[PDB]
DNA sequence: GAATAGCGGAACACATAGCCGGTGCTATACTTAACGTTAATTACTGGGA
DNA sequence: TCCCAGTAATTAACGAGAGCACCGGCTATGTGTTCCGCTATTC
C-alpha cells in the first residue's frame, strides 16, 4: 500500500488534473512527458531531445 | 590496501578470532570471571560475528547498520560480564537475550527526534501489531475505534498513542515537488511580534502614562501601585492599605473613582470597549 | 512641483553631493528645527529642499556656515 | 563600530569560550510537556529561556527579576532571543579530523605535512600505523606502517620508536611539527632546486607554512577536539498545527554525533577490546565528518525520505545557502506587485498605483498622519480607521503620496534601467498603469508581465530616487550614448502617417499663414493630413551664445508636417520634420533636442511626441486586412521557371554528369535565386502600388498600403517578415542544421500544406529551445561579470599618466566597420592629437573629446588618436575619472565615486540574450604595402618575402578606407604608393602552392640535395620534366634527416652568390615534402619560385573570451626576437632553436611535428610572430606583445560578436573587464622587496611596495603581469567574503581560515552583506569621511 | 528509451584528433547496464553500470 | 465615612501518593550486510624521453 | 631522470511568480492557609 500510494499520490507523473476546461482535461490526459523515473531531467536535456 | 569505508574494514576485521568450543568457552569464562582481562578480550573478540548475525535482523529500522552492530557490542560486553558457565549452557543462548534486548532498547531510544520512553513505545507497538492483525479481517485500514474495539481499551488512549506516532517531518524538504519552497518559506515566526504590534504596545504605554498624569495624584498613585504600572510593583489593596491609605475600603473607593475618571477620559478620545476589544 | 533636478545639479555638482545636501536640509526642515526659505507650495520637505538648492541659497557651504553660527548662538545662551 | 572581519582557526579553548554548556544528552525536548530537556540540544540553562523574562520553573517571572540564574532550573532569565546567540560545545571522546582541512582538494593537512592524502586517510580509518618521531633508528618520521610491518618492527624495536594510529597520530604529527626549522629547510631546498614542478611545490608549501607562522594559529587546531553546536533558534523545532512537529535536519546529525560520542565514552569506560573502540572512533569521526559536510567523505547519510540531510556546509554553499539567498538578496517589506497596463495619458515621471496597493504600502505614513490631524489619538484607533477605509483616510492618502516616489521594477532586472522611480498617481483599479515610453527600457510587454513596487521610506532614499532613479533623469542608456526613451511601435506609426504627402489630396497648393492654420484646416476637414502646402514657419537657431534668433520663411511642406511642428520646441531646425519621419528619424530628433536644448525641453518633448503619435494614429484608422498582402503576380512564373530548372538538373544527375553534391548546391542555388527574385518582384508591387493622378495622367508614389507603412516606418516590422506574408518563404533547415532541398514556396496568405508546415516547425522548436537555454547561460555570464568587477570605483580625478591605448577605425578587410569618431567619442587623450600639418597641435593633451572636438578630427581626417584608457590608469584601487572617460548616460565627465564596475558588467550582461586566393581593391585609393620586404620577381613584378604582409588603400587624404592582409609569396600587379582604380586584383597567389622564393639571382645549385636519402625521383610524368622532389623525414632514412636541400648559388666564374647587404651565404635548406622543378647549375632570378610547396557560437565565444580559455590549436609565437633554426629533431618534437642576434640562443621549443609550421627555418623572426597558425590564447598575447595588445585583442574579438548581431556597446565596458582580469602579477625576481620568486601577488600591491622602494634607495621587483579568467580573477581576491559569496565557498573559507585572512570591507558585496553603505554613490562621501577620520 | 541494444557513436571531438568512438549499450527494463566502448587506440573496452 | 464581620474564593504552597519513567533481567542453540549529463579544471598516477 | 597523457573528482549550470520487577523521583493533587478581595453590617 505504501509503494502504490507513493506512486499514485506523489510521483513525478502523478499530477493534478488541470481542470478548468474540457480541453485542459483532455490535453492533460493525452500527455507524453519524458521526465520522471527512468527519464531525463531538464538540466541535462541537450538540444537533440 | 582495503577500501576505506567503515563497514568493510570492520566486517573484514572481525573474522580474526577462531570461534570457541563449549569447553573452550567455559574455560575462558572461568578465567574471565576471576579477573583475567585476556580471557574477557578473547570471549568478546570472538563472538562479534554473533553480534553481526543477530543485528543483521534488526536492519532497516531507524538506526543504520553499524549503529546496530555497535549497540549489540555493548550488550555482548554485558553478557560476558554476567555469563554463567555453571549452568552448562552454550554461550550463544544466554548472550542472544542481552544482545537482542540492547538493540531493541536502542531502536526504542535513538530513533525518534522527540524521545518517547520505553513503555510508550511498547504500548504503541502493541497497537500497531493489533492493526496489522486486524487489517486482514476487514480488508481496510483499522480505525482508532477498531483497535480500541479489538483491545477493549478506551478510544482516547489509543488515539493518543497513535498520535504519538507522528513521524516528525523535516523542514528542509521542498514542497510541491519543485525544489524552490521548503518549510522555511512557509513558516512564520509566531512569537516575535512585527513592528505593528510592537509599536502599538509602546504607543499604548505612553498613552496610559499620559492619561494617568492627566488624572489627579491620589487616584493615580493607587492605580499605579495597584497594577505595578508607573514604575511600581503590583500591590494588594490590603498592602497599599497599610502603606498609603489606612482605610482599605477607601482605597477601593478611590480606585473605583479613578477608574470612572479614566473611563470618561478614554471615552473622550472615542476609545470605548468596542474600540479596544472589537 | 518638481520633475527634473537638473538645475540643482547645475548648482551642486557630482549628482551625489546634491542628495546629501538635500537630505541634510530636509532633515533640518522635517525634524522641525527649521523653516523653508523659499515658500512651500504644499510640497513635501524634500522638494522644498530641492527648490532651495535650485535658487542657490542652500548648499554645503551655506549649511556649514549656518550650523556653525547656530552652535555659536547656542553657546551664547549659557549666561 | 567595526572596521574589518577577521577569520582564523578556532582553538579548542576558544570553543570553550563561546560556549555556555556541554551538550551531554541527545534528547531534544520532552514529549508530554513540550519543555526543553536537560541537558540536550535545546536546553535552557545552556542556551537560554524559552519565554521572555521567565524561568523554566516559572518561580522567577518578570523583567523585575532580570539576570538571576535560577535555583530550581539554573536558567538565567533574560530575553528569549538569547537562544539565537548562545552556543554549546560537545566534548568529543577521541579527536576527529575536520573534513574541510582534509578533503578540500589542495588538502591542508596533506600539503602542510607533505604527506599524501591516501596515506593520511589510511591512518584516520585506523588501517595503517604511522610513525610519530620514531627517529631514524630504522624508520622515517611520516612513514606509514601496515599492521604486520608494524608488528615485526615492534618485535625488533619495542622501545625507542612510537607509531600511533588515527587522529591521535595525526595530532601528534601536527603538534610535533616545527614551523621555523622546517620552513628554513624547505627554503634552502627551494633555493637549490631547478625543476619548476618541485619549485612550485616548495613555493606552495613555503607559502602555507609562512601563512601559518604569520597568523596566530597552530597546526593542531585542524583536529577538532571540542565541537561547537549551533544555537537552537538557528535550527528550530517549531510545532506544526495538530501536535505535529518539524525539525531542521541539523538536530538529527547532532543527535547522531552525541549518540556515538556517548557510546564511545561508555566503550572506553567498559574497557572494551580494541577492535570495538577502533570501530567506534571510525564511526564517530564520520558522524562528525558528516555533520560538517554531507556527500564529501564518501556517500552522504540520508534521512527517512531517502534524501541526504542538510548539513552545516549546505546552508552556506550554492543558491540555497545564506550567501546568495538570504544575505545578498532579501525579501523586503513595503513592497507589492501587480499586472501592468498602459495608461498613455501619463507624464513620463508618473505611474498608476491602485488605491488598494497604495493604501497598503503607505500604511505607517497614514498612521503618522492620522495621529497628526487629530483624527485618531492612538495607533489602535488609527489602525481601525484605515481598516474600514473611511472617507477621510482617502484624503490623507492623497497627501502622503503627493511627492513620494515609488520604485517600479520588472522581474528579470538586467541593467540599471530595470529599476526606476515614478511619482505615483492613484488609480481605481488593480493594475499598475505605466508610461509607454519606458517599456522599451524595462523590456516590458503588456501581455501579463508583472512589475514589483517598492517604497523609499527614509528621507535620503526619497531624494535618491528623485535625483538618480527618476524616469526623467534616465533618458540615455548607460551602455552607449543612444537615447532609451525612443517612441516604440504605435506612436511612430502615427508619426509616419502624419508626416507624408500624396500626389493629390485636398487643398494641395494653398498657402498657409502658420502652423496653426494647418491645424484649423485639418480639424475642419478642409485639407488632408498629406497635402503639399506652402506654410510659413518660424524656426529659432541659437547661433550665438544662447541667442534664439527668429527667421520666418516659406517652406514647401505638408499639412501634417506643419501640424506636427508646433510640438517641436524652439531651438530645433525645421528640416528635422520635413521628411517622412519614420522610426530612425525620430530618435535622431529626440537626440538633437537633447543635445541642443538640454534635458527639460526634451522630457517635455517626448511626452508631446507620444501624445501626438497616439492621437494621429487614432484618426489614421490604420488597419490591416487580408487584401493588404499583395501577392506578386510574377510569383507563379518565377516558381514555374525554378521548378523547370530543378527537374532539368535532376535529369542531368541521372545522366551521371553531376554527383549528388553537385546538384545539391545547384538546386539550392536556383531556389535561393528564385526566393530573392520573388521578394524583389513583390517589393515593387508593395511600395509603388499607389499610382494616383494630379490634374492629369498618373504619378506613382510610395504606397499607402497598411503593411508597408508598418515596416517602412520601422514601427514593428521589417522586410524579412514581409516576404513571408506575400512572397515565398524560401528554404528551411533540418535538425542537423542542413538546408532542405525542396523549399517551402507558399506565403502565409496562401496558407501552408501539411508537409510545408511540418518542415517549418523544426525552425521554431530550434529557436524556442535556443531562448530557453540562452537565458540560463546569460544569467551565469553576468553573474560572473559582476563579481569580477565589484570594487572598481571612480576614485580620483586624474591619475596623471601619458600611457594609454591607441585608437584606429575598424577596417576589417573591406569597408570601415566602426570609424574613429565613434570609438573616441567621449574619452580623453593621452597625447596631443595634432593635424597632419604636424607643427601645430590640433587638440591639447588632456582634452575630453566630445562632438565639437570630434568634428575637428573629422575635418582634418586624423586616423590614429592616442587615448587614455582604464586599463592603463595608474590608480591603486580604482580608476581615475580622466582615464575612464565620459559618463555615458550623462553628457559630462564621470562623477568621482560612481561605481563603473557594475554598470560596465551589466552592459555586457544584458545583450547576451540576443546572441546565439586573390585580393580585389574595391575603391579609389593608393596602394600601400606596410612595413614588408618584397623582392622583384622574374616577371619584374613584386613577389612577397614577408609573413605579416599588409595591403593598405591609402586615399587622397592619407586615410584608409580599405585595408588588407597579404600572405607570403604573392605577385603584385601594382606598386606601392601609387593610386589605383577599383576592381584591381592587386596581388595574386595560389592558396596551395607555398613558394620558398629567393632574393638573389644567378646559377642555382642543388647543394646538399641528393637522391636516395633526401630527395626522390617523381618527375613530371605528364609533361616530361625531371622534377627532383623531396620525401618527408618520417619516410626517409636516418642518414639524410638534417641534410636538407639547400639552394646555393654560384656563377660560371668560380665565385659564389651570397646574401647582399650582409656577408651571409645565400642558401635555403628546403624541408621535407618539397617539390622542386628546377635543376642544379641553371640560372635562377630574384623572386623565382624555387620549390612549390603544398599547404564559433555567439554567446559561448564571449563566455570563452572573458574566461580566456586556451584554444585547442594555439598560435605558437616567437618568444624572443632573433634568427630561427631547428635543433635535434625528436620523434614528434622539432626543437625550434631561436637564436637572437645578441641574446641567449638556447631557447628551443618542442613543436608537435604534425602541426603545419610556417617559418622557413632560417628567418630572423620578430618577437611574438607566428610559428604555426591557429587562434591564440590571450595568455600568449599578454606575455609577448604586452597589455595594450591583449586589450585590443579582447575588445576586437568581442565587438566582432556584438556587432555581428547588431548590438552596440561602448568599449570602456570591456576595457574594465580586461583591467579586472589582470590584477594579479607574479614575481620574476623579488629584488630587495619582501616577496618570493614564484608567488602570485596582486599587481596593485606590488605597484605600491616597489613604488616606495624606488622612492627609497633600494631596488624594485621584476614582475610579469598575469592574466586570469573571470572565474579565477574574481576568485583570487583579497577580500575573502566577496570571493566566498560566489562559487566554491568551502574552498575559499578553508584557504582563508588556514591563512588568518582578514577582509578589509572595501568592495561592494562585503559592505552589502554587512549592511552598511556601499562605497559607491551617495555612500561614497561617508566612506571618505570614515577613512579620513580613521588613521587620524 | 526502448530497452535493447543501442549502437550510438560519439561523433564529438572527445579525442583532440576528431576520431569517432562507437559504443554499444545494452539497456534492459530491469538489470545492470552494459557498454562496449572503443578506445582511441582501437581498444575495445567493456564497462558494466 | 469607617470599623468589623462574613464570606467567596483564588490561589499558592506544601506534603503525599502515585504513577510516569528509567533500569535490569530472561539459560536448546544460533557466529561475518545492502545502474545519465556537460564542461572545465585540477590533482594524481602510470608511462615515456 | 624529469615531462606527459589518461583518469578520477570537484565545481558550476537565471528570476520571481516482548515482557515483568522495581524504584525513584517528579508531579498532580488534596488541602490548608491564607490572603486578597468583595460585600455587608453597624457607630
Ligand atoms: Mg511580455
Ligand atoms: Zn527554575
Ligand atoms: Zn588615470
Amino acid at each position: 500500500s505504501a509503494a502504490v500510494k507513493e506512486f499514485f499520490g506523489s510521483s513525478q507523473l502523478s499530477q493534478f488534473m488541470d481542470q478548468n476546461n474540457p480541453l485542459s482535461e483532455i490535453t492533460h490526459k493525452r500527455r507524453i512527458s519524458a521526465l520522471g523515473p527512468g527519464g531525463l531531467t531538464r538540466e541535462r536535456a541537450g538540444f537533440e531531445v | 590496501q582495503r577500501v576505506l569505508d567503515a563497514t568493510q574494514l570492520y566486517l573484514g576485521e572481525i573474522g580474526y578470532s577462531p570461534l570457541l568450543t563449549a569447553e573452550e568457552e567455559v574455560y575462558f569464562a572461568r578465567r574471565a570471571l576471576r579477573g583475567d582481562v585476556a580471557s574477557r578480550r578473547r570471549m568478546i573478540e570472538s563472538n562479534l560475528r554473533l553480534v553481526v548475525k543477530i543485528a543483521r535482523r534488526y536492519g532497516n529500522r531507524g538506526l543504520a547498520l553499524l549503529d546496530l552492530i555497535e549497540e549489540g557490542n555493548l550488550g555482548l560486553i554485558r553478557a560476558v560480564e554476567k555469563f554463567d558457565p555453571e549452568r552448562g549452557f552454550r554461550f550463544s543462548t544466554y548472550a542472544t537475550w542481552w544482545i537482542r534486548q540492547t538493540i531493541e532498547r536502542a531502536i526504542m531510544n535513538q530513533t525518534r527526534t522527540i524521545r518517547l520512553p520505553i513503555h510508550i513505545v511498547k504500548e504503541l507497538n502493541v497497537y500497531l501489531r493489533t492493526a496489522r492483525e486486524l487489517s486482514h479481517k476487514l480488508d481496510h485500514e483499522p480505525s482508532a475505534e477498531e483497535i480500541a474495539e479489538q483491545l477493549d481499551k478506551p478510544v482516547d488512549d489509543v488515539s493518543r498513542m497513535l498520535r504519538l506516532n507522528e513521524r516528525i517531518t523535516s523542514v528542509d524538504t521542498p514542497l510541491g515537488g519543485d525544489s524552490e519552497k521548503a518549510l522555511l518559506d512557509i513558516l512564520a515566526d509566531e512569537k516575535e511580534n512585527g513592528p505593528e504590534d510592537t509599536t502599538q504596545d509602546d504607543d499604548m504605554k505612553q498613552s496610559i502614562v499620559k492619561w494617568l498624569f492627566e488624572l489627579n495624584a491620589k487616584q493615580r498613585e493607587v492605580l499605579a501601585r495597584r497594577f505595578g504600572l508607573l514604575g511600581y510593583e503590583a500591590a494588594t489593596l490590603e498592602d497599599v492599605g497599610r502603606e498609603i491609605g489606612l482605610t482599605r475600603e477607601r482605597v477601593r473607593q478611590i480606585q473605583v473613582e479613578g477608574l470612572r475618571r479614566l473611563r470618561e477620559i478614554l471615552q473622550t478620545q472615542g476609545l470605548n470597549i468596542e474600540a479596544l476589544f472589537r | 512641483a518638481r520633475v527634473t533636478v537638473q538645475d540643482a545639479v547645475e548648482k551642486i555638482g557630482n549628482r551625489f553631493d546634491l542628495v546629501l545636501v538635500a537630505a541634510r536640509r530636509a532633515r533640518q526642515m522635517q525634524v522641525g528645527g527649521k523653516d523653508p526659505l523659499v515658500p512651500e507650495e504644499n510640497d513635501k520637505t524634500t522638494v522644498i529642499a530641492l527648490r532651495e538648492i535650485e535658487e542657490g541659497l542652500i548648499n554645503n557651504q551655506i549649511l556649514d556656515v549656518r550650523e556653525r553660527q547656530e552652535q555659536q548662538e547656542q553657546e551664547a545662551a549659557e549666561l | 563600530e567595526f572596521d574589518a572581519i577577521k577569520i582564523a582557526l578556532a582553538s579548542p579553548d576558544m570553543i570553550r569560550s563561546w560556549s555556555f554548556g556541554e551538550v551531554k544528552k541527545p534528547e531534544t525536548i520532552n514529549y508530554r510537556t513540550f519543555k526543553p530537556e536537560r541537558d540536550g540540544l535545546f536546553c535552557a540553562r545552556i542556551f537560554g529561556p524559552v519565554k521572555d523574562y521567565e524561568c523554566l520553573c516559572g518561580k522567577y517571572k518578570r523583567l523585575k527579576h532580570r539576570g538571576v540564574i535560577c535555583e530550581k532550573c539554573g536558567v538565567e532569565v533574560t530575553q528569549t532571543k538569547v537562544r539565537r546567540e548562545r552556543m554549546g560545545h560537545i566534548e568529543l571522546a577521541s579527536p576527529t579530523a575536520h573534513i574541510w582541512f582534509l578533503k578540500s582538494l589542495p588538502s591542508r593537512i596533506g600539503l602542510l605535512l607533505d604527506m599524501p592524502l591516501r596515506d593520511i586517510e589510511r591512518v584516520l580509518y585506523f588501517e595503517s600505523y604511522v610513525v610519530i618521531e620514531g627517529g631514524m633508528t630504522n624508520l622515517e618520521r611520516q612513514q606509514i606502517l601496515t599492521e604486520e610491518q608494524y608488528l615485526d618492527a615492534l618485535e625488533e624495536f619495542g622501545d625507542e620508536f612510537d607509531a600511533k594510529m588515527g587522529a591521535e597520530a595525526i595530532q601528534a604529527l601536527l603538534k610535533s611539527m616545527d614551523l621555523e626549522q622546517e620552513c628554513e629547510q624547505l627554503r634552502e631546498e627551494l633555493n637549490e632546486t631547478n625543476s619548476e614542478t618541485k619549485r612550485k611545490k616548495l613555493t606552495k608549501r613555503i607559502k602555507l607554512l609562512e601563512a601559518f607562522v604569520q597568523s596566530g594559529n597552530k597546526p593542531e587546531w585542524m583536529i577538532l577536539t571540542v565541537l561547537p553546536v549551533l544555537p537552537p533558534d538557528l535550527r528550530p523545532l517549531v510545532p506544526l498545527d495538530g501536535g505535529r512537529f518539524a525539525t531542521s535536519d541539523l538536530n538529527d546529525l547532532y543527535r547522531r554525533v552525541i549518540n556515538r560520542n556517548n557510546r564511545l565514552k561508555r566503550l572506553l569506560d567498559l574497557a572494551a577490546p580494541d577492535i570495538i573502540v577502533r570501530n567506534e572512533k571510525r564511526m564517530l569521526q564520520e558522524a562528525v565528518d558528516a555533520l560538517l559536510d554531507n556527500g564529501r567523505r564518501g556517500r552522504a547519510i540520508t534521512g527517512s525520505n531517502k534524501r541526504p540531510l542538510k548539513s552545516l556546509a549546505d546552508m552556506i554553499k550554492g543558491k540555497q545557502g545564506r550567501f546568495r539567498q538570504n544575505l545578498l538578496g532579501k525579501r523586503v517589506d513595503y513592497s507589492g506587485r501587480s499586472v501592468i497596463t498602459v495608461g498613455p495619458y501619463l507624464r513620463l515621471h508618473q505611474c498608476g498605483l491602485p488605491k488598494k496597493m497604495a493604501l497598503e504600502l503607505f500604511k505607517p505614513f497614514i498612521y503618522g498622519k492620522l495621529e497628526l490631524r487629530g483624527l485618531a489619538t492612538t495607533i489602535k484607533a488609527a489602525k481601525k480607521m484605515v481598516e474600514r477605509e473611511e472617507a477621510v483616510v482617502w484624503d490623507i492618502l492623497d497627501e502622503v503620496i503627493r511627492e513620494h516616489p515609488v520604485l517600479l521594477n520588472r522581474a528579470p532586472t538586467l541593467h540599471r534601467l530595470g529599476i526606476q522611480a515614478f511619482e505615483p498617481v492613484l488609480i481605481e483599479g488593480k493594475a499598475i498603469q505605466l508610461h509607454p515610453l519606458v517599456c522599451a527600457a524595462y523590456n516590458a510587454d503588456f501581455d501579463g508581465d508583472q512589475m514589483a513596487v517598492h517604497v523609499p521610506l527614509t528621507l535620503e532614499a526619497q531624494l535618491e530616487a528623485r535625483a538618480l532613479m527618476m524616469s526623467t533623469n534616465n533618458i540615455l542608456s548607460p551602455a552607449n550614448g543612444e537615447p532609451i526613451i525612443v517612441p516604440s511601435q504605435d506612436v511612430v506609426l502615427g508619426l509616419y502617417y502624419m508626416t507624408r504627402d500624396c500626389v493629390n489630396a485636398k487643398g494641395e497648393g494653398m498657402v498657409l499663414t502658420g502652423p496653426k492654420e494647418a491645424e484649423r484646416l485639418y480639424r475642419s476637414g478642409l485639407a488632408s493630413l498629406h497635402a503639399r502646402v506652402k506654410v510659413r514657419i518660424t524656426e529659432y537657431e541659437k547661433d550665438a551664445n544662447g541667442e534664439l534668433v527668429a527667421k520666418t520663411s516659406l517652406k514647401d511642406t505638408t499639412v501634417g508636417r506643419a501640424i506636427l511642428w508646433m510640438i517641436v520646441p524652439k531651438g530645433l531646425p525645421y528640416s528635422i520634420v520635413n521628411q517622412a519621419l519614420g522610426k530612425k528619424a525620430i530618435s535622431k530628433m529626440l537626440n538633437t533636442c537633447y543635445r541642443i536644448l538640454g534635458l527639460k525641453p526634451t522630457v517635455i518633448f517626448a511626452d508631446q511626441i507620444m501624445y501626438t503619435g497616439f492621437a494621429y494614429a487614432a484618426r489614421s484608422g490604420a488597419s490591416v486586412g487580408i487584401d493588404d498582402m499583395v501577392i506578386p503576380e510574377k510569383k507563379h512564373e518565377i516558381i514555374s521557371e525554378a521548378e523547370a530548372e530543378v527537374a532539368e538538373i535532376q535529369e542531368q544527375f541521372q545522366s551521371g554528369l553531376v554527383t549528388a553534391g553537385e546538384r545539391y548546391n545547384k538546386v539550392i542555388d536556383i531556389w535561393a535565386a528564385a526566393n530573392d527574385r520573388v521578394s524583389k518582384a513583390m517589393m515593387d508591387n508593395l511600395q509603388t502600388e499607389t499610382v494616383i493622378n494630379r490634374d492629369g495622367q498618373e504619378e506613382k508614389q510610395v504606397s499607402f498600403n497598411s503593411i508597408y507603412m508598418m515596416a517602412d516606418s520601422g514601427a514593428r516590422g521589417s522586410a524579412a517578415q514581409i516576404r513571408q506574408l506575400a512572397g515565398m518563404r524560401g528554404l528551411m533547415a533540418k535538425p542537423d542544421g542542413s538546408i532542405i532541398e525542396t523549399p517551402i514556396t507558399a506565403n502565409f496568405r496562401e496558407g501552408l500544406n501539411v508537409l510545408q508546415y511540418f518542415i517549418s516547425t523544426h525552425g521554431a522548436r530550434k529557436g524556442l529551445a535556443d531562448t530557453a537555454l540562452k537565458t540560463a547561460n546569460s544569467g551565469y555570464l553576468t553573474r560572473r561579470l559582476v563579481d569580477v568587477a565589484q570594487d572598481l570605483v571612480v576614485t580620483e580625478d586624474d591619475c596623471g599618466t601619458h600611457e594609454g591605448i591607441m585608437m584606429t577605425p575598424v577596417i576589417e578587410g573591406g569597408d570601415v566597420k566602426e570609424p574613429l569618431r565613434d570609438r573616441v567619442l567621449g574619452r580623453v587623450t593621452a597625447e596631443d592629437v595634432l593635424k597632419p600639418g604636424t607643427a601645430d597641435i590640433l587638440v591639447p593633451r588632456n582634452t575630453l573629446l566630445h562632438e565639437q572636438w570630434c568634428d575637428l578630427l573629422e575635418e582634418n581626417s586624423v586616423d590614429a588618436v592616442k587615448v587614455r584608457s582604464v586599463v592603463s590608469c595608474d590608480t591603486d584601487f580604482g580608476v581615475c575619472a580622466h582615464c575612464y572617460g565620459r559618463d555615458l548616460a550623462r553628457g559630462h565627465i564621470i562623477n568621482k565615486g560612481e561605481a563603473i564596475g557594475v554598470i560596465a558588467a551589466q552592459s555586457i550582461g544584458e545583450p547576451g540574450t540576443q546572441l546565439t586566393s586573390s585580393i580585389q581593391v574595391k575603391n579609389k585609393g593608393s596602394i600601400k604595402l606596410s612595413n614588408v620586404k618584397s623582392v622583384v620577381n622574374s616577371s619584374g613584378k613584386l613577389v612577397i618575402t614577408s609573413r605579416n604582409t599588409e595591403l593598405k588603400l591609402i586615399d587622397e587624404f592619407g586615410r584608409t578606407k580599405e585595408s588588407y592582409k597579404v600572405p607570403y609569396g604573392a605577385v603584385l600587379a601594382k606598386g606601392d604608393g601609387e593610386q589605383v582604380a577599383g576592381g584591381e586584383t592587386v596581388a595574386n597567389w595560389d592558396p596551395h602552392t607555398m613558394p620558398v622564393i629567393t632574393e638573389v639571382s644567378g646559377f642555382v645549385r642543388f647543394t646538399d640535395m641528393i637522391d636516395g636519402q633526401t630527395i626522390t625521383r617523381q618527375t613530371d610524368e605528364l609533361t616530361g620534366l625531371s622534377s627532383l622532389v623531396v620525401l618527408d623525414s618520417a619516410e626517409r632514412t636516418a642518414g639524410g634527416k638534417d641534410l636538407r636541400p639547400a639552394l646555393k648559388i654560384v656563377d660560371a666564374q668560380g665565385n659564389d652568390v651570397l646574401i647582399p647587404g650582409t656577408d651571409m651565404p645565400a642558401q635555403y635548406f628546403l624541408p621535407g615534402k618539397a617539390i622542386v622543378q628546377l635543376e642544379d647549375g641553371v640560372q635562377i632570378s630574384s623572386g623565382d619560385t624555387l620549390a612549390r610547396i603544398p599547404q564559433t557560437g555567439g554567446l559561448p565565444r564571449v563566455a570563452d573570451l572573458f574566461e580566456a580559455r586556451r584554444p585547442k590549436e594555439p598560435a605558437i609565437l616567437a618568444e624572443i626576437s632573433g634568427i630561427v633554426s631547428f635543433g635535434k629533431e625528436t620523434k614528434g618534437k622539432r626543437r625550434l632553436v631561436i637564436t637572437p642576434v645578441d641574446g641567449s640562443d638556447p631557447y628551443e621549443e618542442m613543436i608537435p611535428k604534425w602541426r603545419q609550421l610556417n617559418v622557413f627555418e632560417g628567418e630572423r623572426v620578430e618577437r611574438g610572430d607566428v610559428i604555426s597558425d591557429g587562434p591564440e590564447a590571450p595568455h600568449d598575447i599578454l606575455r609577448l606583445r604586452g597589455v595594450h595588445a591583449v586589450t585590443r585583442y579582447i575588445v576586437n574579438e568581442v565587438q566582432d560578436v556584438y556587432r555581428l548581431q547588431g548590438v552596440k556597446i561602448n568599449d570602456k565596458h570591456i576595457e574594465v573587464i580586461v583591467r579586472q582580469m589582470l590584477r594579479k602579477a607574479t614575481i620574476v625576481n623579488a629584488g630587495s622587496s619582501d616577496f618570493l620568486e614564484g608567488e602570485q601577488v596582486e599587481y596593485s600591491r606590488v605597484k605600491i611596495a616597489n613604488r616606495e622602494l624606488e622612492a627609497n634607495g633600494k631596488v624594485g621587483a621584476t614582475y610579469s603581469r598575469d592574466l586570469l579568467g573571470i572565474t579565477k580573477a574574481s576568485l583570487a581576491t583579497e577580500s575573502f567574503i566577496s570571493a566566498a559569496s560566489f562559487q566554491e565557498t568551502t574552498r575559499v573559507l578553508t584557504e582563508a581560515a588556514v591563512a588568518g585572512k582578514r577582509d578589509e570591507l572595501r568592495g561592494l558585496k562585503e559592505n552589502v552583506i554587512v549592511g552598511r553603505l556601499i562605497p559607491a554613490g551617495t555612500g561614497y562621501a561617508y566612506h571618505q569621511d570614515r577613512m579620513r577620520r580613521r588613521a587620524a | 528509451r526502448s530497452p535493447g541494444v543501442f549502437f550510438d557513436s560519439d561523433k564529438g571531438k572527445t579525442h583532440s584528433s576528431g576520431k569517432v568512438l562507437y559504443n554499444a549499450r545494452i539497456i534492459p527494463y530491469r538489470g545492470s547496464w552494459l557498454d562496449f566502448e572503443f578506445d582511441p587506440k582501437d581498444n575495445l573496452f567493456v564497462r558494466i553500470d
